[PDB]
């Protein structure tokens, strides 16, 4: 979180907090608790937002869920939709973290490399996400959209 | 002079690299007792583990030869 | 890392989203932000003077101080209050993060075996971050001393 | 190492001055980087720079 | 280093010039190198194919990819996989060279203490490698299976 | 030491000592029994030197001696005077060494850090050295105060 | 050997052996039978060849086998002859090696000191080697004595 | 390193007592015998070369050491022996002067055991050489500087 | 000289000359005027000091001289005594300048590869100085010997 | 660097003359001159904080310099300029030592002009800061050593500008 | 200033402005127009601030005006309210800024120097700004005050 990157700035350094990153820390605490209920807003949408996503998903590439598509079959559909579950957690993570910092060590690091081993095509994944993006806009106020949106977007633009 | 005889690990968090890094990810290592304040404090940044510390050289509680 | 970060991280090996009770967790922390930010300006401008305080109360007029103790000659004593402020800095890290990992990663790893091998005394070293507690207890004030007190009694049993 | 730290052409000049060095980092009891601090820590270094 | 280089340094240590009983397995490993190419270039061109049908035998579907498992999140995927290709990498080095020694020099030396330290599982790792060694048997074919195998368990053993 | 000094170059530039590192050796030892006795003269005159010297400081400094200062009061006097006589022990180490290294270690590294925590004031110590380098001067022969005289500058320049 | 050099350069690229880099070691697995050949012949000629570079080396060079000389004395000429043998052994064990590094591990690192300390002078070894590589050449068929003539230059040109 | 006037300080410095005429009587016990080592030190610099020639003569070569399968056999080995054997000298020289056997233990003796033992080195084989060299040494230097050049010789060879 | 010496190590410390440092530096310029006469004596006889030297050098060392040998034709004889004259020419600098830092720089830096190009015998060479300084001792009185041998052993050392 | 003693020795090398009696006089000049030199040297070092102190005083500060808008205002130009006359001093102290110039030459004169010019450093004041040292110096040495002193100064003066 | 400090993390990032950064450039902007009023009242009453604390400063430290003392003298006690006056000035600078940097550079690094070319005490400087403080605490109203306070503690901090 912010607050982390804060003191990792200030130990690097080797001096104490500055005024003005101890103001930083300040605002953020504050808008913790706002950041808190968009947060718990998703988690309890869970459910639905990764349903509908993944079928917006199928309909966008009928080729995925197809006998050469990888996607294809109950084992693999059910593994498809698991890890669009798997990125809506991370970025429930982040919104309340206000940073991507979280999001990234779990799920951007390699995730190129685990793919392609997999064979998953990583463009459909990006696409999954972006349709989670927008169910879960729809559900959360403007405003709080705005902030979940950045979190959705990084994802998008790490898995490219 | 006195000398740290220093073994640490640091794990490659940043980035994968395809080429054998064993020798950097574990290494012991002489230090300069000079030297050895700063360098654990990198190893503590980087955020490896300094798995053991002994002092190689010189005599513990010297008030010359140091 | 962070008490934000930390509560994700428990999460994250459950593989659970975020809920509730994590959520008042880190509510929890939200309020006890403001105290802990005004104590971290009140432990910067008052530094020197808190390992001043605490080295009069435990190391100086001491055996150690005397010649054949740990900490006689310049060199000697330069290199104690140098460690002084280090647990100073990271206690202060420590109380705006509200988690003692930090205190792992930085203060407590590998300060045992370095210590051991030098003959630095862990018992006065022990003695001498309790001292700074008091000291800092009371600039902080009440409210902030207990929260400031887990951090140094932290960075205490490490040293033991 | 020694065209790194030196120049390349003073480099060329160096037949053994830091034989011990080598033998430490041979042995895989020092660094690449602490051979290197000790090259710069070294009266060559400093008479030619 | 190689068969040629053995029978040399066995001979040097011996002091003795080269004999046609040392010549005889010189020319025993020129036989088996023929093999030995077309073994590698088969591995070469699948070695994508032979972890990934290696890591779906042993490592995916199981605890280690789930979370709080030592191969959960992406970051610690990759470094399976790139330890699987290692492996696989030295392995065919050591075919075609003949010798185990490389895989000691390399791949097995310091690497317990590693793994230990990471705390990855080696059980696992040793799992993985058996795993590629029967997709490898299938490629390479039963002549040049054998010789495959050998080393692929030396690097279990190592482990 | 001087011999410690000429070894530890040598030993950086990996050779044998150098002729003129050799001679200054030779020079040394000659030298050191005519330093014996300086330091001994020094040692023997030590309370004298350390009490005259700690009033020339106070009157050149009342400040110091005030209840703003830092020596004011008799166990901070008694501080000022004990350190006055821990530099004089050091000057006599460093006579009979023939290098300031001896002094150095124990004395003038980190000295700047632990006086700022004490918040002595480092130049009033300085004068006390001056003060002290003088009084001694006088109990020494010309040539002797000479030799003393290098280590006690010395010391003032540390500080 | 070759296949050696092969391996060590695919892996510091960290790749698999290129299908040229293969084709080489199939070139020198079918050349070997050959060279072992040429190796042979010079092993059964190895005590003609060493008798009979002695005696050029000593023309050329009265001084080593002089009371001032190294070489001088039985003993000592007897050694002289054993290290003319020694790298005799060393031309042999590579040209089946195809590569000069079994000859450059044994025989031409810290060769300079060894003959330094012992104070045998180093252009001299020189001239014997020269004088072994054309009794061998003389022996040897044409074709055979340019492969044998590259290890024996490789020689002259490491004592020099 | 240490030496023999620096550590009279040092005792004296731990125990805070000025130095004192017994202090001053080894002092200048020391003083008398510097003359006689700097001329022995500048005898073996001289020399030095041909001490490790006939130190080796006398131990190392003519043995199964120098032969085929031996520890010293072929030149690299051969050549890191005889830099060790030197390193020994120039150590023991240095030793000499100082009058104090702390720098061999800083530099030489530290770790050597164990090194040799993993490289399979022959310890007494060392030993034997250094016992050699001090032969050797005793000769040039003369007797006076013969039995202060020989306490260095024997810390390095009970060091091993 | 022995002055460049201290003022070196003094700028690579970033410090003024410490007390030792310039203690050398009093010795040096007073032992100066006993030293110059050490190098008056050795150039009024250097014309001897060579012939002799180069006669002994022949003696130890028939080969040098000798058809095979490098030294070998009146040529050749010529420059192996002009280069003992050179050798005694930078030895008389050393005396004069305290260090060999002079001598160094001009002869000893690069001598090796000077002369493995050229093909004279290093060793021969270091007889050859050898010698010279047996001849120089005998010409100079005792403690005058000493000092002059001190920078004769460099030289031997250096090559 | 060089000095007095090796200055004479490199000369007749490059002619290749052993060591003659006026080269011998000039070499017996210098070891005369040493004693005082070091005499000087201790002085300096020992009084060096004050030398910077007073000449600082005499010229660059209670001036525009030190005003705001001046080249040595703001605490962190005052800190740059005392230490450029530490540096001088130190230097200088080594030229009297060494009795030859070259060493300010390779050390402090080298590009010290297209520094001070990228900078904005003005010289001029610079200059007049070195000549008050040199005073300061003068003083404390005493009038043998102040002679020998003053050379080394004027050269680094004359370098500068 | 804020903004300079938030572009120059971005640069090291080499990133665009975070959103959460954007967000705090806006907040400050808002804030700067209190800290303008701030600000005024301090100049306004710059005159008596630098006399109020001046006297209170010298009460203090009798000893700074005193023969020996370097503030004694008509002249050295202008110098020494010119100074006070300095460090008045920079805090106003600070509290516009919104940022310790202005005060830092102009005022805080190389200070220990320059004083100590001065022989000024720096401990007295530091109660002639704590002085400073306290009566300009007592013109500003209490929130005002705290602003004020946080970039006097740090010229306080700064001095030590
Ligand atoms: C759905 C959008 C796409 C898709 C998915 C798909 N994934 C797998 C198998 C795996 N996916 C993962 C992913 C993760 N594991 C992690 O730890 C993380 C980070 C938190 C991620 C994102 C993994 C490791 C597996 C292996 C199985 C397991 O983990 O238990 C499959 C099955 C293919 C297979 O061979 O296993 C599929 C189908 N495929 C598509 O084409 C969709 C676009
Ligand atoms: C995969 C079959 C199993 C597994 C592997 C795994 N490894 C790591 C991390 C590392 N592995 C190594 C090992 C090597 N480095 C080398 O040079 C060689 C030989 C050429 C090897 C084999 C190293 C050094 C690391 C550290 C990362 C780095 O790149 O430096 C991990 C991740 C653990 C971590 O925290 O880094 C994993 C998961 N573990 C399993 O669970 C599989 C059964
Ligand atoms: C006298 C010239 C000045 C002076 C002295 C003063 N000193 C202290 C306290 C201490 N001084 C030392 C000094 C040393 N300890 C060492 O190991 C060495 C090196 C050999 C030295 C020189 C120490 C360690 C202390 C701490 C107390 C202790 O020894 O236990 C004080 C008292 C300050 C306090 O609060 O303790 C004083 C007054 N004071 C001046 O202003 C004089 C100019
Ligand atoms: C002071 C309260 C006590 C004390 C301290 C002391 N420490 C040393 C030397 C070292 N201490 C450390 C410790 C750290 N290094 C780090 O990176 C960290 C975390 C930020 C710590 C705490 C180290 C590495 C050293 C060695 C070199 C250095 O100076 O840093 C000494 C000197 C001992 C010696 O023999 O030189 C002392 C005296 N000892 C006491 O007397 C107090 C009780
Ligand atoms: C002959 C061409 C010249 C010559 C020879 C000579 N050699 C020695 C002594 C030794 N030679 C060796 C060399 C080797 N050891 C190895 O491992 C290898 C590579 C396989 C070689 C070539 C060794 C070890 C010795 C030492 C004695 C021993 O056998 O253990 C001598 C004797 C001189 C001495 O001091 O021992 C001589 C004369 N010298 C000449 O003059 C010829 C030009
Ligand atoms: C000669 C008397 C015996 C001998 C020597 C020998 N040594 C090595 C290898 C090493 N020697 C050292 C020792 C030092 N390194 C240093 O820096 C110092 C202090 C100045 C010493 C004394 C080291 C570290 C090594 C290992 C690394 C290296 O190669 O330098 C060998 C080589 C062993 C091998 O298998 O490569 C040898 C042969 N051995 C003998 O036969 C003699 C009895
Ligand atoms: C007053 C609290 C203390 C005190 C002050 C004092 N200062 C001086 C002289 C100077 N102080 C400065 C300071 C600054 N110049 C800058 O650029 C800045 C930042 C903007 C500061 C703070 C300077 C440069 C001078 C030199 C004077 C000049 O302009 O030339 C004196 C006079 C001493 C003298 O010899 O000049 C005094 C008395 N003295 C104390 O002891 C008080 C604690
Ligand atoms: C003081 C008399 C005058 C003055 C000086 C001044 N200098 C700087 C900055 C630098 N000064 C140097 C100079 C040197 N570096 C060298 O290597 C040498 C030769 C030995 C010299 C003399 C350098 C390189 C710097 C820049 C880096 C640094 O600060 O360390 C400043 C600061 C300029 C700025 O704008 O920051 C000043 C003020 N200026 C005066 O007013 C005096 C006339």
């Amino acid at each position: 979180s912010v607050l982390t990157k804060a003191i990792v700035n200030a130990d690097a350094e080797a001096r104490y907090l500055s005024p003005g990153e101890l103001d930083r820390i300040k605002s953020f605490v504050a808008s913790g608790e706002r950041r808190l209920r968009i947060a718990q807003t998703l988690t309890e949408a869970r459910e639905r937002i990764v349903k509908q996503a993944g079928d917006q998903l199928f309909q966008k590439r009928p080729d995925v869920v197809s006998p050469g598509g990888n996607a294809y079959g109950e084992k693999m559909t059910a593994l498809c939709l698991r890890d669009l579950d798997y990125y809506l957690r991370l970025v429930t993570y982040g919104i309340v973290a206000g940073d991507v910092t979280p999001i990234e060590e779990i799920g951007i690091i390699g995730v190129k490399e685990m793919y392609n081993s997999l064979q998953t095509p990583i463009p459909a994944v990006a696409e999954g996400v972006r349709a989670m993006k927008n169910v879960a806009t729809s559900l959360l106020s403007g405003d709080d959209a705005a902030e979940a949106g950045f979190y959705f977007d990084y994802l998008v633009g790490a898995m490219q | 002079s006195r000398y740290f005889k220093v073994t640490a690990c640091i794990p490659s968090l940043k980035r994968v690299r395809t080429g054998r890094e064993l020798q950097n990810t574990f290494f012991t290592k002489l230090v300069p007792y000079e030297n050895w304040f700063t360098e654990q404090q990198r190893i503590q940044k980087a955020g490896g583990k300094v798995l053991s510390v002994k002092l190689f050289t010189g005599v513990q509680g010297a008030n010359t030869g140091v | 890392q962070d008490a934000i970060t930390a509560v994700i991280n428990n999460y994250d090996v459950q593989g659970k989203y975020l809920d509730g009770a994590a959520l008042d967790k880190l509510k929890a922390y939200f309020t006890t932000g403001a105290v802990r930010v005004r104590a971290a300006a009140v432990i910067s401008s008052n530094a020197t003077t808190i390992i001043k305080e605490a080295a009069a109360k435990a190391l100086i007029y001491s055996d150690l101080t005397r010649p054949g103790g740990n900490m006689y000659t310049t060199r000697r004593y330069a290199a104690c209050i140098r460690d002084m402020d280090y647990f100073l800095r990271y206690a202060t890290y420590a109380m705006l993060a509200g988690d003692p990992s930090i205190l792992d990663e930085r203060v407590l790893n590998g300060l045992k075996e370095t210590y051991n091998s030098l003959g630095v005394p862990i018992a006065a070293t022990v003695g001498g971050i309790q001292a700074m507690k008091e000291v800092v207890g009371g600039l902080v004030g009440p409210d902030a001393a207990k929260e400031a007190s887990i951090y140094f009694d932290y960075l205490s049993s490490g040293l033991s | 190492a020694y065209v790194q730290v030196f120049d390349k052409d003073i480099a060329s000049y160096i037949r053994s001055e830091f034989s011990a060095l080598e033998s430490r980092l041979r042995n895989r009891e020092t660094s690449v980087k602490e051979f290197v601090r000790l090259l710069g820590f070294s009266a060559l270094y400093r008479k030619q720079f």
